């Protein structure tokens, strides 16, 4: 089989800069390799046919180079909707094979979280759990430091955090943290309270309310 | 428009099999060959095999001759492709794609079928608001102890978009998923609020409404 390689898997980049993709083929593929990109949301897009070629309706500061075994993808300057992996293909012979991929992080500006902390529902307490939500929206970079403190003692392995994908507008992220806590314990406490710590901001930022003024 | 739509998620039993549907409008049918890609979570795309329709001939990747197998209802415009004695290594996203000349490419891509493979029960998601006790405000749901992956949560029935982040599922120490969706409105009380929470394979469909 055609092994296609993607050495670089991960890649940051600047909107308005030069970006360069590249593959390389096991053996020589005479030019017969394909671009796709895939959406955040696993919606996969055809760009460039046989190295060279844009697909209709495709920008064009994408172009595709080379030949025998070594490929690139350049985008001319980056625009916030290429936020994407981009997979390089083989059709020189069967089975058709696919390099591993290259993920686009891109740097923006700083920004820094705005911040919001949800109580339990009495619609979930009466089942006998209690989750704690505290939102990050809209920030840059992706390093937030999330501390949970319960009556201003900092908590440690009772939280799981989740992060978007990179908006394709405004190249932001936004983070949720969840405190999990059995009804019971969620009742021998007032004051529950994230604690934000993030480049964009010159101090830590705090959200709090208390149980049972809520 | 040339479309592929693809048969929804699947929860699928060891050593059991399951059939995928790829329905094709807008184009002639018998005219394009159809190809089918797997990707593993967090993984590379793998080709699995091709069809011409015209006459049913197939063309399998050698990884998969043991594992699948592909047809074409020429009536219906519809593909198919079984996957027999699963394992937990077809857990993956599928993929319907046409193949297009100008220089084969695959030029139109299906949005994909999640099928797991485990011996877990389905469980649909309880919906919880989220709700506060300062220019924008923010709201949202818990879609907590589901099984399997995935949701789909909407808000106002697909007219509210905009300020909306839909987490990615979490895999829970109890080994069932829960993710929240959340909006964000400049300060709002016009409004009301409704998460739409569609859960295909325990054919859970569930409106929360987010008293402000």
């Amino acid at each position: 089989d055609i092994q296609m390689t993607q050495t670089t898997s991960s890649l940051s980049a600047s909107l308005g800069d030069r970006v360069t993709i590249t593959c390389s083929a096991s053996q020589g593929i005479n030019n017969y390799l394909n671009w796709y990109q895939q959406k955040p949301d696993g919606t996969v897009k055809l760009l460039i046919y046989y190295t060279s070629s844009l697909h209709s309706g495709v920008p064009s500061r994408f172009s595709g180079s080379g030949s025998g075994t070594d490929y690139s993808l350049t985008i001319s300057n980056l625009e916030p909707e290429d936020i994407a992996t981009y997979y390089c293909q083989q059709y020189s012979n069967l089975p058709y094979t696919f390099g591993g991929g290259t993920k686009l992080e891109i740097k923006r500006t700083v920004a820094a979280p705005s911040v919001f902390i949800f109580p339990p529902s009495d619609e979930q307490l009466k089942s006998g759990t209690a989750s704690v939500v505290c939102l990050l929206n809209n920030f840059y970079p992706r390093e937030a430091k999330v501390q949970w403190k319960v009556d201003n003692a900092l908590q440690s392995g009772n939280s799981q955090e989740s992060v978007t994908e990179q908006d394709s507008k405004d190249s932001t992220y936004s983070l949720s943290s969840t405190l999990t806590l059995s009804k019971a314990d969620y009742e021998k406490h007032k004051v529950y309270a994230c604690e934000v710590t993030h480049q964009g901001l010159s101090s830590p930022v705090t959200k709090s309310f208390n149980r049972g003024e809520c | 428009e040339v479309q592929l739509q693809q048969s929804g998620p699947d929860l699928v039993k060891p050593g059991a099999s399951v059939k995928i549907s790829c329905k094709t409008s807008g184009y002639t049918f018998t005219e394009y060959i159809m190809h089918w890609v797997k990707q593993s979570h967090g993984k590379s795309l793998e080709w699995i095999g091709g069809i011409i329709p015209n006459n049913g001939g197939t063309s399998y990747n050698q990884k998969f001759k043991d594992k699948a197998t592909m047809t074409v209802d020429k009536s219906s415009s519809t593909g198919y492709m079984e996957l027999r004695s699963l394992t937990s290594e077809d857990s993956a996203v599928y993929y319907c794609t046409r193949r297009e000349v100008y220089y084969y490419a695959l030029d139109y891509w299906g949005q994909g079928t999640l099928v797991t493979v485990s011996s877990a029960s389905t469980k649909g998601p309880s919906v919880f608001p989220l709700a506060p006790c300062e220019s924008t405000a923010a709201l949202g749901c818990l879609v907590k102890d589901y099984f399997p992956e995935p949701v789909t949560v909407s808000w106002n029935s697909g007219a509210l978009t905009s300020g909306v982040h839909t987490f990615p599922a979490v895999l829970q120490s109890s080994g069932l998923y829960s993710l929240s969706s959340v909006v964000t409105v400049p300060s709002f009380g016009t409004q009301t609020y409704t998460c739409n929470v569609d859960h295909k394979p325990s054919n859970t469909k569930v409106d929360k409404t987010v008293e402000r």
